């Protein structure tokens, strides 16, 4: 119902849908296509756009940076996020040390051609860097004007809470967001771990991959279509899990979920995305698209969100049978 | 959940500090159940606040640290300390031990007069 | 008696009268008139000048910025304030989040052509942004050299006190001022709520609209004069309250207050302004004027301030009958 | 075994070997030789490079700064350290005051042509400057972006712990590293004093002079070879200790240690360097070299580190007889 919503218990207002740049920007799709995909999202009210320094070895932030500069959109009207962890072959170019957090974020801002990102994420937990060093570094870049907020990604709820403690301990800035994978076949974290942190310390969730890299779309019940993500170089790992034992088992359950999509007058990608936004602890879902027909179809998941009854939600939890034990 | 994560409990200005594994020992109590105690959490200080009696909580926290020893302090009234045990929800099996340690138709009608 | 006075319990010395820019600058009056009005105020000892990013959609700060640059006045001799809340159509361009407080104040400084404002206000309370985020953002812009002090506007005394708590909690900078409406027909806040905060935490009051947008001047007892504020586009709301049931009732009470003005050898606008400065908790009153004859007349309220006896103050509280129950 | 290792309990990853610039850069060796020595170290995985403002009266940082600029190496791939204490003849140009820490580090960054060093050290304890002033100054340059971390050099464990206390006392940044002399004839500090701080507050040790300025290499059992360090101007102090009473006694013990080198299929410099890295509290050893044959020989000490058995370690502690009483 309500389109925009706060990113956790903070003042940053993001749209419930966001456009990511993994795989697509600077790799799968042309720059002319990326501009068209972003202009559609921006003209439809989406303000949240996600990227990382590891996507396309920096070419994704470059493509994203040129679209923003070309279209001339107001920086105040955009919510740009970036993730820092993998920044080069060298030893000191990876992790969450104060050296790479500052160097990596500065390098991303150069490619993005932006003075600051709205949120800077830790793309994964770094067991080599002490929590105090990471929190001080994240607070430092915020106070230096390179970022407005900072969040975590792939951190356990025990680690997110620790960063909140170290922040309160040394009068620093706690994290406000957590990027966790969340779709119909990955539910243990957002539905069990995170909601306790959303009510306790107010950390919101910005979930990624709502269609399991396109698996939920049902385009794989026959095989691996050409030009799809599974057919791409570097994504043999995805093709393995699709044609594996569990892969065919998931495709069978999508056939039943398809009937729920037709009954609700929508597609299956729209049902899966609307299924993610059904939680109050989910501040936004990051979409992915390689063509304009996919994007504006996935934007239509907002229509399906009111049509989600607890009877339907219970109906889907029976087809999947993966309801996490609370 | 038994994870050495530290918990700060503030009793009317008196600061208490213990491990989460200590409170998770008794999940049926107030401080032991994450759902019951969250109503008292302060995200600005990372502590749980309680606007209640201060001399009583010494034995309340030690009830978790010792594993079941519930002994009223020598300076806390008996009626006040007993009302604190019911707030923190230590349990009837624990309340009974505290009382033991403290030293504590026609047929029915004719049966009353005699 | 004493012209200049401290802004609350702080070291910033403001004149008891200040010139605002609502309605007039960049809208009702020409830029050549605005320059003349400001030069009169500055040449008469007024150092406090008020504006906001919402007035004339940014044109008010632009006009104000050009006068200061043209006249070549010493920046050290001016006290420039600005208010931040409404900054554009977009979702992330409104509120008191760290994103808009920094972006909105930076944009105001660009239009003002100034490196910093002396005070930055929160134009209204923002129920979407946590208090800790707003206080950190206000402290951040102060430590970054974009502002000297920060204050609140339209906040309840419970919210102002909370910002003071969160400031002391995290070793941040508390607010020093509160802009509240205060005239003979709006008295509940400055006379009851605020004086407790002035003695406890020393938050001063910089009251706005001392003549109820010109109603107290008595120019409406016949009708809506041409070229006045009530005849302006976008101010039908004011014309409604003037010709309403209470509107004629207020005009009747001004007839009695006029006799007090003649008895004191002054006008009615001067009496109403001097009536506002009668409190020690009022650090300054923000004036408004569309011509030079109005301004230098309103400046004459300083003469009426000594002539305010407690007998006269009690006499006015009987005509209004709105003495707030302490 | 494991090449790179953390600098103490911090996130900065340094190689176990580092190339220093004392004596050599800007003094003993030509700039063309210094470039060749550094390119060999960098091409072999060494990222840690050490210097000071006192080495060659600033010419060492200049030579080091030109190599980095010429080769075009990524700043993110380098770990550059500098030490501040001796900065000129004047009275205010020496010590650990806030004046010289800021002025001295700024001057080093100018010669280094770098925006920041990764670590800034206090080259020696300063009994004239209070600990609070030094810690605030070290925290200040870190927060100003002139340095990433700061450490101590030649400080006693009692002083290092005090800086850690004053840091925790005033919410400042504690030190992460300590540069202490450590070779087979100087062992009391790294083997007794420091390991308590490595487990308590996690301060790592970056040891310097692993060959006693070349004495351990065994090139002095006959006399003072030409072009060596002992034959250099300004190093008569070294020539005195070599030909002194203890000097010949140390050369006699090197003859026995030579047999251990041949038994392990390595040289004596390699054995002494690998002997230093045998401690977990030693985060890195700073090498020194005047020709390329010395450097790539000393780099081979990594091969000897696995071949170090506790039987061999006990065998060397018997030849030296200087095992520090724990
Ligand atoms: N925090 C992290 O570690 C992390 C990890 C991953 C992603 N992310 C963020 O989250 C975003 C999520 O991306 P995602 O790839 O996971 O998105 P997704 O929704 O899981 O899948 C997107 C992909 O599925 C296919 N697809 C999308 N819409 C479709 C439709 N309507 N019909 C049929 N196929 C469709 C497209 O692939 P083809 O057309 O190529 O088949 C598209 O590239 C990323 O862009 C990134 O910003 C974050
Ligand atoms: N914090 C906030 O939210 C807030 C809100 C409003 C204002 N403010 C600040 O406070 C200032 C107050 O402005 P205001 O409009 O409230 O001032 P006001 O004193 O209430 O009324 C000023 C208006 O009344 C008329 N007027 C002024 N002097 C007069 C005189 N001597 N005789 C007859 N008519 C006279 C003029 O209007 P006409 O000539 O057009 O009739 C003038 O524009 C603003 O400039 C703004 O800076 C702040
Ligand atoms: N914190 C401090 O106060 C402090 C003090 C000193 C040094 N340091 C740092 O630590 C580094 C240590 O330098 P160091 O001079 O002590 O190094 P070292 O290992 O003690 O000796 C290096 C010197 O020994 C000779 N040498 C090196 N390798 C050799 C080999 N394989 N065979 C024969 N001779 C060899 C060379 O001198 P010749 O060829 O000239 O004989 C070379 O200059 C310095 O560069 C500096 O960065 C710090």
């Amino acid at each position: 119902l309500q389109f925009y919503r706060n990113l956790g218990k903070s003042g940053l207002r993001v749209s419930c849908l966001g456009l990511g740049t993994w795989v697509t920007f600077g790799g799968q799709i042309t720059d002319e296509m990326a501009e068209h995909l972003m202009t559609l999202a921006y003209d439809n009210g989406i303000n949240l756009f996600d990227t990382a320094e590891v996507y396309a070895a920096g070419k994704a932030e470059v493509v994203l940076g040129n679209i923003i500069k070309k279209k001339g959109w107001r920086r105040s009207s955009l919510v740009i996020t970036t993730k820092i962890f993998w920044g080069g072959k060298a030893e000191t170019e990876r992790g969450l040390s104060r050296k790479h957090i500052i160097e990596g974020l500065k390098a991303s801002l150069e490619r993005l051609q932006l003075e600051y990102v709205d949120v800077v994420f830790a793309n994964r937990p770094d067991p080599n860097t002490p929590m105090e060093e990471t929190v001080r570094a994240m607070t430092h870049v915020i106070n230096q004007g390179m970022a407005m907020y900072w969040g975590t990604s792939r951190w356990s709820s025990m680690e997110i809470m620790e960063a909140y403690s170290v922040a309160r301990q040394f009068n620093l800035i706690p994290p406000i967001c957590e990027q966790a994978e969340y779709h119909m076949f990955q539910r243990e974290k957002v539905e069990v771990q995170l909601p306790e942190l959303f009510h306790k310390i107010g950390v919101g969730a910005m979930t990624w991959s709502p269609l399991a890299c396109g698996i939920v779309s049902g385009k794989y019940d026959s095989g691996i279509p050409p030009y799809s993500r599974a057919s791409l170089k570097g994504y043999q790992w995805l093709k393995d899990k699709i044609l594996s034992e569990e892969g065919r088992r998931q495709q069978a359950k999508l056939k039943e979920l398809q009937a729920i999509a037709e009954r609700l007058g929508c597609t299956l990608p729209q049902l899966a995305i609307a299924w993610c936004l059904r939680n109050e602890g989910v501040s936004s879902v990051l979409l992915g698209a390689s063509n304009a027909e996919q994007l504006m179809e996935n934007i239509g998941a907002i229509q399906v969100l009111p049509k989600l009854s607890s009877s339907i939600v219970h109906e889907i939890d029976s087809i999947l049978g993966n309801k996490p034990y609370s | 959940h038994e994870s050495s994560e530290r918990v700060v409990i503030n009793i009317s200005g008196l600061r208490f500090e213990t491990q989460l594994k200590t409170l998770a020992q008794f999940p049926e109590t107030l401080l032991g159940d994450p759902k019951k105690r969250m109503r008292y959490f302060d995200p600005l200080r990372n502590e749980y606040f309680f606007d209640r009696n201060r001399p009583s909580f010494d034995a309340i926290l030690y009830y978790y640290q010792s594993g079941g020893r519930l002994r009223r302090p020598v300076n806390v009234p008996l009626d006040i300390f007993s009302e604190e045990i019911r707030f923190y929800e230590l349990g009837e099996e624990a309340m009974e031990m505290f009382r033991e340690d403290e030293g504590y138709e026609f047929q029915r009608q004719v049966w009353l007069l005699f």
